[PDB]
This record gives C-alpha cells, structure tokens and sequence, in this order.
RNA sequence: CCAUGAGUGU
RNA sequence: CCAUGAGUGU
RNA sequence: UGUGAUGAAACACUCAUGGUCUGAAGACUCCC
RNA sequence: GGGAGUCUUGUGAUGAAACACUCAUGGUCUGAAGA
C-alpha cells in the first residue's frame, strides 16, 4: 500500500495492539478516523495507529500528511478489523489515537522510540 | 561519522567536533541553485552533496532532513538523520563568514546580494506553482457565480419595485424572474402586449389572456418613453446575468469534474466548488473530518454553540442538497452526517489521486437515506 | 513639527503640527511607503509613520516594552512576515548592516510581501510553512530575534521549534500571542498564563509580558532569552 | 337651524332633534358618486347638496367637514362645521336602514353590493394619483443606481482576485476599476496587450511600458482560453454596468431638476433623490427639521446615541456633499448643520410649489462655509 | 385531524395529524387563501389556519382574550388594514351578513389589499388616512368594533378621534399598541400604562390587557367599551 | 400671503404676543422654524405661532398641513420681528410654539377658542 | 461569529 | 439600529 | 446668527490567516 | 415480563440553531451664542 510509510515488524504491531487495549482501561483513546484527525488537527494525541488494509486508501491517507504539521508520531497495524476489536469494538477501524497512555506510558514511549529508529533519527 | 550540510552556499562535510572536514562550493548562479533547493524538497540530494560524499569515503554519515535519508541509501550508503543538530547550528553560526572561507564569493557584501536574489527568485518560483493549482479557477468561478446570483435577485426585486409604477399587477401575475424582465426588456409600456407577441415566448394561452387583460384595465401610471427604457436598462442587465450564469455553470462543471470528480459526482459541480472555495481548497478540505464539512457556512451559528454549551447547527453550506432542504426537520441532520461522511471520503479519494469511485459512494449514500426516510 | 531619539536604536518620536506623538523609523528606502503612512522629513532626513493599530511592535513599544532587542545590524528571523507591515519597519531598524528572514505560507500575501522586499536589500522573502523549518534551513543562518506572529493553534509549539533551529543561545524571541486564534472558547487570560508556561517548561527566561490592547484585541507579547 | 350630511347616499339635512327634514338621493352611479367624493375633498359640496340647500332655506347651516365652509358661504349661505357632532353619529346609527327610506337601493343587500364597487372603484382611483407622482421614479432610479453601485464594486473586486491568477501584478497597477475590466475585457491572455489598442485608452507612454514589462516578467499561471473568457464575462459586465449607471445618472438629472429644482441646485441629483428615497417622498422631505435631514441615513448611530445618551452623527447621508468629507473633521458638523439647514428650506420651496430660488441659496451656503474654514 | 368549535363564533381549532393544535376560521371564498395559510377540509367544509406569529388577533386570542366582540353579522372599522391578513380573518368571521371597513393609508399595500377585497364582499378597502375620518365619514357607517393596529406615535388620539367618530355608543375598541413605533427609548411597559389612562380619561373601559408576547415583541393590545 | 390660512385682527394678534411673552417667564416655549416643527412632530406643543411676512413664504408652508394632522391650533401674527422680540430675542422669528403655557392658560384658551370661531366650529 | 494583516465603493 | 406587515435568491 | 450659533459615532463592500458539532448506537424477528 | 437469534453501523449510529436579500410603516440630534 502507498500511504504507508515505512516498514513495521509484527513484534512492534502487536505491542502497538497491546498498548491501545491498555488505553482503553487506564487512559483515554480515539476510534475512527474522523475522531483520529480531529486528534490530530487538536494537538491531543500523543500517538496515532493506521490501518495497512483500508479499502479505499485514501480513506486515511491524510494522516501522515497531517501528524508531520504537528509532529505527532504514527504507526501501522495490518488488520483493521483488529485494530478495531482491540479498540473495545466489535467493528473494524480504520486509523484510531492515543490521547492519555495510562497504565501504557512505558510501551507507548518504546513504540514512539522504535519508529523513530526505522525510519532514521538519532 | 560525517554530519553532512546542505546550504545555498554549497555541501559541507563536518565531524562530530564541528570541523569542516571537506567541503565542495557550489556554483553562484541563481537557476542551478533555486532547481536544487526545490529539489531538495522531495528529498533530492544536490550535486555539490554526491561529489562530496565521494571525495571523503564515510560508513556512518548524518543529513538534516529525514527525506534525504532514502535517496542517499538507494546510492550506496549507511544514513541517518538529526533534526535540530550541534552541528548544524555550529555551521549557521560562522554562516556569515564560512561563505569567504570556502570561496562563494569574495566577501560578505556580495554573498548577501546573491542570497538576496537567490529568495526573491526563490519565492517567485514558489508564488508560480501555487498559482498554477487547477482548484483556484474552480473556486473563483462559484464565488462569481454566487455573486451574480446575489445581484439578479437585488435587480429583479429592484426591477419589480420600479416597474410596478407603470403595471402593478404584472408583479404578482409572473413569479419567475427572468419572464418578468424579458417582458419588460421587449415591451416596456404595456400597451405594447400582443397575444403575437407573447406567443413568441412560450406563455401559455390562459395565461397571455389573463396578462393582457391586467394590462386593460391597469391602474398604473401613464408614463414617458424615457421612463420605460430607464427600467428596460435594468431588465436587459437582468437577462444578461442570467445567460452569464448558465455559462459559468457549464464552465465550472468542466473544472469540477476535472479537479474533483467524485466530490462532483455527490453534490454536483456549484455545491461542490462551494466547499473548496470555503476550506481554501481541495487539499484543505481532503484533511478535514466530516463534523467540520457538515457544519462549513454556518460558523456563525456553530461558533455560537461552542460558546455557550447550546444546540449547534445540523448543516452549513451542505443545506443546498436537494435531500436535506426538501425533507422534514427530523430527517435533516441524519441526512447532513451521512453526506458529511461520504464527501470527506470524496475529497479525499479526488486530493490523493485519481480514481473515479463517485458511483458506489452515491449508492451507500442513497441506502442511507432510503432508511432514514423510513421512520 | 520635531523628530527625537527615543531609548530604543533608529526609533523616534514626532511632536506635531497640532501636538501630537507617533513613533516613526529612519526610511531605509526614502520616497517609498510600503503600506499608507505619512513619509515626514525633518533636517533633511525621512521618517515613515510607525502606526500601533498596525504593527504590533509598535504597540508593545507603546505599551512601554522595557529594552527592544531589535537594533541596528541585528539578524532577525521574522515568522509569520505577511504582506511586511512590520517587517518593512525591523527593515528600517536594523538598517542595512543586519538581516531579516520573512518566512510566510500564504501565497496571495507572499505577493505583496515581494514588492517591500525587492525594494530592501534587509529583508529575505521565504514562501514556507513554520512548521518545517526544513524547507528553509538551506538559506537562512542563525539569528538574534525570533520575531513571532502567526495565526496558529499551535503557534508557541512552532515558535519553540524554530528556535532550537535558529535562535542563538542568549537571543530574544518576540512572542505575539493570539488568544482568539488558539481557541476563541477559552478566556484570553487564561491562554496567555498557558503559553508562556510553555516558554519555560523549555528553557526561555520571560523577561517582560505586554497586552497589547487599545491596539489589539485579545492579543499579548512575552519578551524572554533563550538559553 | 339644519345639520347637513354627506355620504355616498346622497345628501340629507336634519335638525337639532335628528329628524330628517329633507333630502336629496343621489343617483346610483360609480362614475358621477366616486367624482364627486374626490372633488368633496377640496372642499367642493355635492350636486345633491346645492339642490337640497335650495329646497329648504336655512339661515344657519352647519356641515360636517371645514373644508366646504367657505364654498357654501360664495355661494351665498351663513355656514359653519361641527366635526364628530351627535347628528352626524345619529344619521350613521341608522345607515343600514335609511339608504331603503331615501329610496337609494330597494333593499340591504345591494346597497352593500354596491357600496363595495363604490369603494373598489373610488381606491382604484387614488392608487393612480399615487403612482402617477413624478418624484416615485426619481426614488427607484437612484436607488437603482446604489444597487449598481454596489454590484461595480463587488463584480470589480472578484474580478481582480480572479484574474490575478494570470496576471497578479495588473492588479497593484491599475487602480481604476474601470480601466482594469477594459485591460481582462480587451486583451484577455497577458501575452496579448498591446502598445497602441492602450495608447487608445488614454494610457501615457511611460505606463504602457510598465504594464508591458509586468506581463513579461509575471509569475502568474499559463491558462486556457476557457478560463480567460470565463473572466471576460464578469469585465463585460462590469462594462455594461457604467455604461447603464451614467445613462442613469442622466436620466435622474432631468428627473430631479424638474420636480425637485432647490434641492438639485444644493447638493446635485443623485444626492437630492437620495434623500428623497430615506425620506419616502418629496412632501415628506419638505415636512421635516434640518435636524432630520442632517441625520437621514445614519440611523444606526442615531438611536444607537438616543439609547444611550452618547454622541449622535454630524451628518447621515449628507456626508457625500464634497464639503463635507474633504473637510477635516471640526469643521464637518458645522457644514453640515448648515447643508441640512438650508436643505430644508430648499425642500420647502420645492414641494409647496415655488419657483427655482436655489442660486442665493446657494451663495448663502458657501458664505457660511467660507467662514467656517477661516479658523 | 379534528375541527370543532371554540368559546368564540365562527373560530376553531384543530387536532392535528401529530397532535398540534392550530386556530382557524371558516372560508368564506373556498379554496383560495390571502397569505400563504394552510387549507383545511373536514366533513367537507373548508377552513383557513390561523397563524398567530402573523395576526395580532389570533395571537390575542392564544393568550386569553376573555370575549371576541367580532362575530357573526358584526359590523368593524378597522385601522391599519395593510396587505389584508387579519382583516381576511375577520371577514370569515363576521360572514356575509356583517361588514369590514379597512383604512389603510399606504398605496404600495392597498395594491395587495385590493386583490383580498375583491374577493370579498365583506371587505370595503380604503386609501385614506385614518388621522382624517372626514375623508372617509362619506362611505362608513357606525360600527360595534374598532380594530385599530396603526403604527403611529399619537395612534392612541388617532383611534380616539374615529372613535367619537363611527363607534356605536357601548360598542367595543380592540387597541394595538406599539410600543416601539410610540417611543423606541421609553420601556414598553410604561407605554402600555400611560395609553391605556388616556383611554380612561377620554371614556373608555379597559375590560382587558393583553401582552402579545411570544407572537410579538414590544406589543401589547387592550380591549375596552365606549361610553 | 398664501400660507395664511385665515383672518387675524390686532386686537387677537396682540393678546397672542402677550401669550408668548407671559410663556417665556412663567412657562416653556420653542423658538425657531426647525423646533416649532419638532414641536409639532412630537404633539408637545398646545398653540403655534406663525409670522405672515417670512420672506421665502415657504419656509413655514409645511406648518399648517402639520399641525392639522396632529390637530394642534395655530395663529399668525404680522410682524417676524415682533414675535422674535417677544421671544426673549433680539432677532427675528418666522415661527414659534408655547408647550407649557403656565401664568397664561387662560389667556391661551381663549385665543385657542377665538381662533375656532373665526375658522367655522361650534 | 471572534481575532489579526491587506484593500475597495458612495 | 428597534418593532410591525408583505415578499425574494442559493 | 432662530430663514439656526455651539457641541456631536456617515453608510456600503472585498481578500488572506487561525479558532470548525457530538462519538455507539439504531432497526427487526423467533421461543414460553 | 424472562430467554434467543438477525440486519445496518467508527469507511460514523444517536442527538442537534444552514446562509443571503427586498419592500412598506412608525420610533429621527442639540437650541444661543460666535470672531
Ligand atoms: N504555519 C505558518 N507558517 C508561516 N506563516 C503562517 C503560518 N500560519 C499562519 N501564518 C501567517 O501568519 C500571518 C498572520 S498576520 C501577521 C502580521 C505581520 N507580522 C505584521 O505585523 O505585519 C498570516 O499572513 C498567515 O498567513
Ligand atoms: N395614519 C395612518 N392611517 C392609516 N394607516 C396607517 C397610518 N399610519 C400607519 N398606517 C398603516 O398601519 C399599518 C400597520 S401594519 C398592520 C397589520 C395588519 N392590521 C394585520 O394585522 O394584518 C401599515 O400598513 C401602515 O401603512
């Protein structure tokens, strides 16, 4: 897919999955995609996951664009059908926030630090 | 490990202590230089940069910008990238005088009159591109468009106001704007109304009668040639707008569909441009979530909202579609979300290229509705 | 009429015709007015009429901002530069020793912006978004003031930012705070408490916070050095 | 002693007690009735009144209305009025029923029938004097020409940001509105100006060169010819438009110097009629204070200082007078005071018939002003 | 949808379709409305919705007007006709057998006030200005109610004066009054008090005040009886 | 003149003078053309006094069709000079109004009644 | 609608 | 500007 | 200079930038 | 009233103040000083 950035490993996927469970226990998170820009456009979320399987694109193609203006760092997941049930829903999403970690500050904090290491920085 | 620069002034090669360890001037010619920063961009190394990178031999090597980062790997070396850099900030401090150093020009007088006009030219290709985006035109032509929608009916309730010193019952006896003008544009007084005549338009038998007898035993005003062809000036303007409008309609449908087809295919061509014109433009509005696309128009009302905690508008703009202005006021708001919904997927299909996808979009759209209304 | 020196480097007051005192600069450009004002010359020496309704420089000078760190030869970044109101007026201080960077995203003012700028050697035109420093890091150096007024949410967050960048180390930054543009919900108060909090949960040391009101609504100025 | 009435029943003469005396039944004709009502209002009695006050002979008659006393006193009777009397009341009390006695319908229900196409027919023809007022086209042309006004501004200001696209520098460099939309209008791409079709317009040597070079060296977009003529409309409409406003002006000119002559020679046509527009008409102008006139328009800062007690505006739309906004602003109220002032009197002489005095009126004004800029 | 009587001659109101309910009066000229009113058939009689936001008296009527003195056969002098809603109103009401005198004294409304009377026989329209009855003293008779809803400072003297005029001994005057048309700056409240005693010290007997609020604003209408 | 509605003997003339004079010490008069108008626009004036040789006769025209309308009585007086100086000026007036007539009520009320006899009435 | 910067018309 | 009555355009 | 001295907030538009709703439910059907 | 399933729904359910104009009528500064 092409609004895909750079590569993610399953192991960093997964512990993305987890941390947004985490989230919706002991923080506070966004679903859906318009709830993720308003996120964004509003400086709230700290970390942004999307979907590598949306079935029009474009649908999420903005978000990269958008987090770089407010430098607000995102990642992908493969499923979004999974991003959505780990979500606390028992339908997919297409791109969701993290706006207060919680009881996940930890894993978020290493996920923010491993994007920032595959994709160049230093 | 080299922390490479990239300037105006060339490519520059430091350690990690802040010694320029080799640099490669680049040339003082303002097209070569304004192409390579634009370049530089979309993630483009300048020239000056590949032969550097060859003259020293570095494994670890560091860049400034982060879409560098693949175009240098993809030419055979290990790379990385620091924002906000040590070094780069140890560069731009002796960026007056590094510039003599390293031989881009003589002395500071004349480095400052080149990067002077290496910006003004720099910005001048900038303003260019900016003004070469197809939305513009698109957004323009709605704008005039609502304008002369604004002035026929200012003209024609102006028209009518004037007229009716002469033929006051006229007013009443033709609803629509333009029959009204195109009777006053060939006529003028209304002794001058023949069933010939008015047959050469279109009105139907009852209805010349009704006109003509009106003009009989009207309790107007008898008044000169001078007069009438006052108002016969306003009337004629009238009909121009109105052949002025059909042409820019045609016109921005053209532009529409080219800019954005499948924004085009839900709301139509004016509606569409309409929402370009308000968030600044298609790419604008592709990075806006529904919420703000179904209330664009109506800030007044939606600021008024947000500021006391009170019932916020249901649609702005997005009121003009036939499905929400024609349906009952409970249906209304469930109609604006959905379309709301299916115009940000729209402009953002149409912003991030290409594809015609406007036929399934219009159909989930009219399943929506189709359930909406059965309740 | 009579022109002075005032505290502040190449900024002067006038006594008038009828008594009155606006501030005004040394005319880099003389003849030539960017904006309206009143070009008055006084010993054979032009001055352009610095008006406070316009510039919030000049506002913050006359709601009495302590020492300007805007002077002769001094390099300013200028963030949000416009169509060069006050731009064109740091042009005039500065003089043509040092060096402002205008930085602005909007093409349709950018336009206007070439014109005060082709006419002054002072100023560097940059169409470009503050919020990629990035795409300007190629032309411009480091710089003594980050003169800061941009309509953004984020705008402090930009500021910050471009400081790290290009601010040196005991420069002055100018922050122009617009209460109404980081959220017209909130108190215009409250926001400015916020944001210079922000200045130093960095490392900015606030010197001076001005409001800038008769001049502007809802709009305040932090004065504080980088460290 | 006789009390006479008057009604469309004819005309009746009653005592002090209210018993009818003698009468006259008028014939039951919409033509002769509706006249004759008309013609009662300048004070001329009924036919039916003549031959009653000559069947009976009364030393002392009194009317209803004080506009016939003096008619019936030429014609050789001792006459005075009481205006609501108790007679006047016991005659109506009794409407219903003595049009039957007096032989005027043979019943109720077409006395009725009848008094309703009296009404219809006597309104139809007061509606007619009004409409045939010369100083209701003087209004709605010069209101017209504000909407005109407006529609050159809005049009001229959309079409500069429009065709700046193409060729952003003209804007900057044509100041006069109707000068840019002749440029868009004649040359339509940048690249087709030309020395001598701009020699045509009045375009100094040194200018055309400026435009020229602009066109050269602009950073606006390459378009097509679609595009262009898209603009090109709204700069034909924008040239239509001061065609139709100066052919107005004209037309308003020879309007306003006839029924308004005082007013025209102080402050011009557009401006005299203007005040007649706030006013609603000319006898209304005449009926007010100068303290009015100096304020008409204005109203939102009228009553904004009236609420409240603030300060109230110098000038409404007198403002436009060229004495007024070219003076500094210590001196405006006075010239104002003294515009409204004479303004007044102007209007006076104009509505209740006198004959063009607007000369010394004139003098006066500049007198006054004369002093009031030595200061 | 049900239509039945009220307390008041020919007026009703209905159930609706929903469960709103609405006045209306019955149609003297079926099938064609004045406004834009809805038409309403049951048990195949036609009847014209009321709307109260529109007509003083309807809006009267919702806030308790006590007893209607227009009815059947009633004979009304009726100030401000305008372009005819109301007055439509009364016609229905007042029937074929009653009469509506309407004084209106501006021609750009009496054009559309013309097109309400020819269709109705009930109606007799006057251009004429109410501040004279003598120039209308020659087409009236006396009247049981003067409907006065005249926007005019001194429209207390005005209804007054046709009152001692053409209304019957012990005959009734439903008063508009206008507080903003009497005195923009005055409180309506004070208004409505100094009015009605100039009713009182002519003879008339305030029966009831009403305050038309909701339906209109800075508006009050009082009915009393004629001495 | 043709503004002047009716006859005006000098005796009636005189006792209107007096009327005004008695109006300024004890009561509130309007002095002037533009606030006898106001006056009358306002209904706050009880009798109106015009001059018979203003000299553009229009200048108070308007009057007698104003105060009709509002039914305020009006009377004229011969000489603009005289009124005026009766008004407490030194300069002449075309017209002038008593609102308040204070020490001369009875005075007024029985030139508000002459006025009405000599005009029709009874 | 609020704020900022730039302008237009009678 | 406030109020009342009548209407128009997208 | 009361045929008006003195005081005293004329009206209509355009462009650019930012501030731009809510967030999980709703509708059906079958067994006793 | 207890139990059970099915359809649509984060690619957005539910709730919820779109914008621009015209006409008519009335409310429409101060009041004797100034060089
Ligand atoms: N992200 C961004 N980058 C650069 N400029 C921006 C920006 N966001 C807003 N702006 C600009 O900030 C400006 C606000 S007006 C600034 C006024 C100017 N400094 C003066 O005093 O004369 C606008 O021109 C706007 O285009
Ligand atoms: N002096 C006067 N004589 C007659 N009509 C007058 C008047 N002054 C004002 N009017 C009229 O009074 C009307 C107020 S509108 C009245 C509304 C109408 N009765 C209805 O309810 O449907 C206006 O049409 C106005 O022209």
């Amino acid at each position: 897919a092409s609004y895909v950035k750079f590569e993610v490993p399953q192991d960093l996927a997964d512990k993305v999955l987890e941390a947004v469970r985490k989230a919706k226990e002991s923080g506070k998170i966004k679903k859906g995609t318009n709830e993720t820009t308003k996120a964004v456009e509003r400086g709230q979320a700290k970390l942004v996951i999307i979907a590598e399987d949306v079935q029009p694109e474009e649908i999420v193609a903005h978000l990269p664009l958008l987090c770089d203006e407010k430098k607000i760092p995102y990642v992908y997941v493969s499923s979004k059908k999974a991003l959505g049930e780990a979500c606390g829903l028992q339908v997919a999403t297409a791109s969701a926030a993290i706006l207060e970690p919680g009881e996940a500050k930890d894993l978020v904090d290493e996920i923010i630090k491993r994007v920032n290491e595959i994709k160049g920085k230093t | 490990k080299i922390y490479l620069i990239e300037h105006v002034i060339g490519a520059v090669a430091y350690d990690e202590n802040g010694n320029i360890v080799d640099y490669i001037t680049n040339p003082r010619d303002l097209g070569k230089i304004t192409e390579e920063l634009l370049n530089n961009e979309k993630g483009i190394p300048f020239s000056a940069t590949v032969e550097l990178l060859k003259k020293v031999n570095p494994q670890e090597v560091v860049v400034e910008n982060e879409a560098e980062v693949p175009k240098l790997q993809a030419l055979g070396y290990r790379v990385s990238y620091e924002p906000y850099s040590k070094v780069s900030r140890i560069f731009r401090e002796s960026l007056p005088k590094v510039a003599i150093d390293i031989k881009f020009a003589s002395n500071e007088e004349d480095y400052y009159n080149f990067l002077h006009e290496l910006s003004l030219e720099y910005t001048r290709r900038k303003l260019r591109s900016a003004a070469q985006k197809r939305d513009l035109l698109a957004i323009q032509a709605v704008r005039a468009m609502d304008d002369i929608d604004k002035t026929i009916n200012l003209f024609s309730e102006r028209l009518r106001e004037w007229y009716s010193i002469h033929f006051p019952e006229l007013d009443k006896l033709i609803e629509d704007h333009e029959e009204y003008a195109t009777i006053v544009s060939r006529f003028g007084d209304r002794g001058f109304l023949t069933i010939d005549s008015l047959k050469e338009l279109g009105f139907n038998e009852q209805r010349i009668n009704r006109i003509l007898d009106a003009a009989k035993k009207s309790i107007g005003a008898d008044i000169s040639e001078d007069d009438l062809s006052a108002m016969r000036m306003i009337a004629n303007t009238i009909l121009d707008l109105y052949n002025i409008r059909r042409n820019l309609n045609n016109y921005l449908e053209g532009v529409m569909k080219e800019v954005a087809p499948n924004v085009t295919a839900l709301v139509g061509p004016a509606l569409g441009a309409r929402l370009l014109s308000i968030a600044g433009s298609l790419d604008e509005l592709a990075k806006m979530p529904a919420s703000t696309i179904q209330v664009l128009g109506a800030e007044k009302a939606l600021f008024r909202a947000l500021r006391s905690g009170g019932r916020p508008p249901k649609h702005g703009i997005i009121f003009q579609y036939p499905a929400i202005h024609t349906s009952p006021r409970w249906q209304r708001g469930k109609i604006a979300r959905a379309l709301a919904a299916k115009l940000a997927i729209a402009a953002r299909v149409d912003a991030f290229s290409g594809r015609f996808i406007g036929d399934q979009l219009n159909e989930q759209l009219k399943k929506r509705i189709d359930e909406i209304k059965e309740k | 009429i009579t022109v002075k020196q005032t505290n502040m480097e190449n900024i002067y007051e006038c006594e008038f015709n009828d008594g009155s005192f606006r501030l005004c600069t040394r005319n880099l450009v003389p003849n030539f007015n960017v904006y309206g004002e009143r070009l008055i010359k006084y010993e054979g020496v032009e001055y352009r009429e610095w008006n406070a309704f316009r510039s919030k420089l000049a506002g913050a000078i006359l709601k009495g901002l302590k020492t300007n760190p805007i002077r002769k030869g001094t390099k300013v970044l200028y963030l949000g530069a416009a169509s060069g109101t006050t731009i064109s007026h740091v042009s005039d201080i500065i003089e043509l020793n040092g060096k402002a960077y205008g930085v602005e995203f909007s093409p349709r003012v950018v336009r206007e912006l070439l014109l005060v700028a082709q006419r002054r050697p002072n100023i560097f035109p940059l169409l470009a978004d503050a919020r990629f420093p990035q795409s300007y890091k190629s032309v411009v150096e480091n710089v003594d003031v980050l003169y800061v007024d941009i309509a953004q949410p984020d705008q402090t967050d930009i500021a910050i930012y471009n400081a790290k960048f290009f601010l040196k180390v005991n420069g002055d930054m100018l922050l122009v705070i617009k209460a109404r543009s980081i959220d017209v919900t909130k108190d215009p108060k409250e926001i400015y408490k916020t944001e210079v909090e922000k200045l130093e949960n960095s490392n900015f040391e606030t010197i001076q916070i001005i409001n800038l009101d008769p001049y502007d609504k809802d709009h305040a100025i932090v004065l504080s050095k980088y460290k």
